[PDB]
């Protein structure tokens, strides 16, 4: 349903439906595929995100907990409202930065 | 349109008459809950929504497509849409509290290990009990085994989630925080609440179109004071203390005068 | 009423069959119904460890204690004709081919024939049981099925165990308390048991049991009434009739093979 | 002047000290109340001041002499004083609803047993269960099954009696009729009731001297009104919702960055 | 963690041999603490009603069964030996002097033994026992002392029906299907069975652990926590009291053959 | 403790505290021994009684089921406060003649 490109060189994009069928794949074809580059300090805008759940919330903190291991810094930007939502309703507020 | 719509089902216990041509239609956002006497089986209403009965007839519009009317493999996908929360938690003795918030999503889902653990401890951290990601179910007081088991419900973000009589037998303190994390989860995440507890007190602040069940029917529906004003005898009855109605006090005696002297 | 005591005989005697058919109804749909998503082979372990493992200790020392009384029983007895030397025979016939999977039936049935019974009544009375078609994973095949699985292949094991501990606690007694010649012991043993005859007859005996006491140990839990009185009858219920199945199915599968 | 008075009570079962130092002052012909946090002790205060558990030191003052300082035989004539009522019944599965509410006649009294019906008789025309006088407790429904439990608690015509949560898990119209009946016994016969339940809004309905019972102390005492602007921050938190307070609502997690990155 | 396990068997250890203390005081006051007021004859009978008269049910038949595979089992053990007349001095030795008291333990542990703890622990949770106490009924001398009363004076007449009905199912089945003589089998039964040293044995050796099956049936329940502590302490009793029945067997037997 | 007296003329006067002590008693000594010297009209004066629990109302209500099987009508005069409420709660106010 949703994909992972225009990594590895700067701003990596997310796609639409991060539903928990895309968790998975999306995650390892994002994890280390994208990640390990060490290019510059990853920007992971989401923009084209439709719709998602707690899934996409994991997978945008998967993202995190690597780059805290690979040394370089990421941080998300124009995160969806709904995911926000779904943040919000954790005491997760500053935890994922942005 | 609707979350849950009930059009002309019905269901019985071995000819017991639990429910007959009964009807319910739950708006979607909103945190509707349903209520009767002691024996109306409002239970038997909840477990109907979530295809753990099966009606005797009628059909049970949940989220779409009727429950009754699908293949297993179509029926256990719906699953996902929706939890529950049965009171005294209904808590797994043989899994940890982690395992036992874990559970539905090593069900329906296939995610890597270290995923589930970033989703139940999110999940945990919303319902507040989170340090006790360890402990085992016996440990746990009766207070927090149920705020575990609506960690376990809002597992996989479902649409709508039922509750069986959540606010019942706890002191002011546990239910408030349990009433505040139906709150936050339906106002929030925007999803259904069906709460099914008889206690009218509590739930008549937290109930949006509140109905009423008892003697195997649909007794009245609507917002909380529009059902303070029913006007129905049985009704408000139920809705007021007002012992002696519809619903008698006494039993059926033969006669004072007869048993006492004869 | 007389009439109507005869109409409630009737009923609690229709019901007994129903119950039954229900039962063989409910053991058909756990052991071969479906593959279940959360159904693992963890789940045939832990109940292998809370039917068999905890129930080892129980089992031991009944053989220990059954073992030293079958002997210093016999002993008596052949005293009297005088092939003592002969004592290793007899333990290892009754304590092998009836006592032994006799008595670990009637006590398998009182440990795992209870805890089995009030464990998943339990479950079934907080909603735990229920909680689990929510979800969609079937209790069936996985409250009950590893529960049906591990009475099944530990009940056998378990009736091993305790012949073997049997034998050896009565030759502790014969031997060592009583004083008998340890290599007759042993060779009368082993010239007059007939393993296809005796000792393979006592582990058929002991498997149509333990097929049949965790069949009527687990299902009586799956369907007690939810409450905590219909579970504290229900973990009477099933020991009642674990135990009585127990000896009647010994009585039929040993006329079907003296 | 006051019914009941707790002359300096503590108690604690194997250290515990799950009471230290409690002194309360009961009123006589108030229907007063205490309550608390869950497991805060109130079900032990209730066996308490009933002489069915030993105090570690103090004294439990009652209508005149102190109990747990007499003879058996005065304290079993002491007990001709007070009835409780225990949630869920605590009927006797075994007699008839008859010999059950007969049973604390049985046992003080040696009356013919054709006076005794009369008692039982009127004392449950009374509670209104006159008529299931001949079932059995197995049968009586989960409600009912409460005020056969009354009915035995009010013979012997007590002057006080002790409810243990009462109104707590039950249709408000069978609360209805409960709080009617303890409301009734204190107005029209003119004796104290003790009610122990964690319902607070029931509770500070009915009760006039309510007093707090939190981890092991009194938590202060006085008229409901009262204790709703106490700003006591503990009472304060427990006599309204407010989820978070002195009472933590997190349990003591390692940190929300720690256990989710670590 | 090593110590903490060694902490914790110790532990153990102190409770068990600290448990045996609290049932015995608590026998002791069940049995002859005073009389309370409420107590009587009544209550005798109704808990023997419910200890031996439902519990009849299943060791007659338990008996017939038992009986039963004990003659068509010897019998085939003893066509190799020649004298299968001795069947009726087996059914009535084995059945008599150590498996039928036995096995009558076994069994009433299981229907009495744990339906009595049950009984009596789901008062404990109900609140009816501590709601006798205020009543002023002593609830040990009016709940569990009948209960105790009705177990030592019906293990043993439940033994001796257990015994009747094996002996007689191993003759109907010694006769009818194994063919052997009626005469010589009532003859060498009534001969060599030896009044005072098996009859008089398994009468006490029933006893024995009729009092102590009672006393660990009841305690077991007077001594529970909620449904899961009762549903525990019921499987508890039944593996306590089978193994007080095959132990308290192997002590009794080895002081008289 | 307690007393019963003035008979075959009606005022069937009563004592002061009524309890279980006093309770049979008086229901004796008033069951048979009075009821059987009685006329017609049997008028009972509960007027010194101290104080009186609800055997107090049993005993009055003993009086009827043996008047009735002795035939003599009667009604009781000067009732207490107490056995008043007594009655009140269980609403047998009516069954009480008065
Ligand atoms: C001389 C003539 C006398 C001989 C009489 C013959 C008796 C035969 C033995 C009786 C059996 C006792 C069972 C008691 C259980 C009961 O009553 O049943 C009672 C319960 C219902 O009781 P409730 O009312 O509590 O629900 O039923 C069940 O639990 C259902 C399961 C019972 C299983 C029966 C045994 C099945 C046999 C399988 C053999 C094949 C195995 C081979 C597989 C490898
Ligand atoms: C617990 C179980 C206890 C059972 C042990 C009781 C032993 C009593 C022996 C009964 C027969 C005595 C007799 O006459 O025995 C005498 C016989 C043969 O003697 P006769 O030919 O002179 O009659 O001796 C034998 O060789 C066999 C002895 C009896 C065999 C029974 C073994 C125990 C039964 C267990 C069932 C399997
Ligand atoms: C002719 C002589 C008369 C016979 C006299 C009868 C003796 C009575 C003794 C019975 C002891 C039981 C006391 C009550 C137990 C209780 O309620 O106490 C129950 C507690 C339970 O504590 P928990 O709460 O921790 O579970 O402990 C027990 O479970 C005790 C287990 C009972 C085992 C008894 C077996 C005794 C024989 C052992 C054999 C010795 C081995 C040697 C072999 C080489």
């Amino acid at each position: 349903q949703a994909s992972l490109r225009e990594g590895a060189a700067g701003e990596l994009q997310l796609a639409g439906v991060l539903d928990y069928s895309s968790g998975p794949a999306l995650r390892e074809q994002g994890g280390r595929l994208i990640r390990a580059s060490q290019a510059a300090e990853l920007v992971v805008d989401c923009s084209a995100v439709e719709r998602s759940s707690s899934v996409g919330i994991s997978l945008l903190l998967a993202f995190i907990r690597d780059a805290r291991k690979a040394g370089k810094v990421l941080s998300v930007r124009a995160l969806p409202d709904d995911m926000r939502e779904i943040a919000k309703v954790s005491s997760l507020l500053e935890i994922l930065p942005l | 349109a609707y979350a849950v719509e009930l059009k002309g089902l019905t269901f019985k216990r071995g000819s017991r008459a639990i429910f007959d041509n009964i009807d319910v239609r739950i708006p979607r956002g909103k945190v509707t809950g349903i209520m009767g006497p002691s024996g109306c089986g409002k239970t038997t209403l909840l477990r109907l929504i979530a295809s753990q009965l099966r009606p005797s007839k009628g059909e049970v519009w949940v989220n779409g497509q009727n429950l009754p009317q699908l293949s297993r493999g179509d029926l256990f996908d719906m699953r996902k849409q929706f939890g529950v929360l049965f009171q005294s938690g209904a808590l797994f003795t043989d899994l940890d509290v982690f395992e036992n918030v874990a559970f539905p999503l090593r069900v329906h889902t296939q995610l890597p290990e270290e995923m589930i653990r970033d989703i139940v401890l999110m999940k945990l951290q919303a319902v507040g009990l989170r340090g006790a990601v360890e402990l085992m179910p016996d440990e746990l007081s009766g207070g927090m085994k149920r705020r575990v088991a609506l960690a376990r419900a809002i597992a996989l973000d479902p649409q709508i989630l039922l509750y069986d009589e959540p606010f019942v037998g706890q002191d002011p303190i546990a239910m408030g925080v349990l009433v505040r994390l139906i709150r936050l989860l339906n106002d929030a995440l925007g999803i259904t609440s069906i709460v099914v507890s008889h206690d009218l007190a509590e739930t008549a602040s937290i109930a949006d179109y509140i109905y009423i069940v008892g003697d195997g029917r649909v007794l009245g529906h609507g917002t909380p004071d529009v059902l303070k004003e029913t006007d129905d005898p049985r009704i408000r009855q139920f809705v007021k203390g007002i012992p002696d109605g519809p619903v008698p006090f006494h039993y059926p005696a033969r006669d004072y005068r007869a048993d006492l002297l004869g | 009423s007389p009439l109507e005591r005869i109409r409630l005989f009737g009923r609690a005697g229709l019901d007994v069959v129903a119950a039954l058919g229900r039962s063989t109804l409910f053991l058909g749909h756990a052991l071969l119904g479906r593959r279940t998503p959360g159904t693992g082979l963890h789940l045939l372990v832990k109940q292998l460890y809370s039917v068999g493992v905890l129930s080892l200790a129980i089992i031991v020392v009944s053989g220990l204690f059954i073992g030293m009384v079958l002997a210093l029983q016999g002993y008596n007895i052949l005293i009297s004709y005088g092939s003592e030397q002969a004592v290793g025979q007899m333990v290892a016939l009754t304590l092998l081919r009836e006592l032994g999977p006799v008595v670990t039936g009637l006590l398998f049935a009182g440990r795992a024939g209870s805890a089995l019974t009030a464990e998943i009544g339990n479950m079934k009375a907080t909603e735990q049981l229920s909680s689990l078609e929510m979800i969609g994973v079937d209790p069936l095949k996985y409250i009950v099925a590893p529960r049906l699985w591990a009475g099944f292949i530990s009940m056998p094991l378990l009736a091993a165990i305790f012949s073997v501990v049997g034998i050896w606690g009565g030759a502790m007694v014969a031997v060592d308390w009583l004083g008998v010649y340890e290599g007759s012991f042993w060779a009368n043993m082993q010239n007059s048991v007939q393993f296809t005859e005796d000792v393979l007859n006592g582990v058929i005996k002991s498997i149509v049991f333990a097929f049949v006491v965790t069949w009527i140990a687990v299902y009586q839990g799956y369907d007690c009434e939810p409450t905590s009185e219909g579970i504290s009858r229900a973990t009477t219920r099933t020991v009642v009739y674990a135990s009585l199945a127990v000896l009647g199915l010994d009585f039929i599968l040993t006329a079907l093979m003296f």
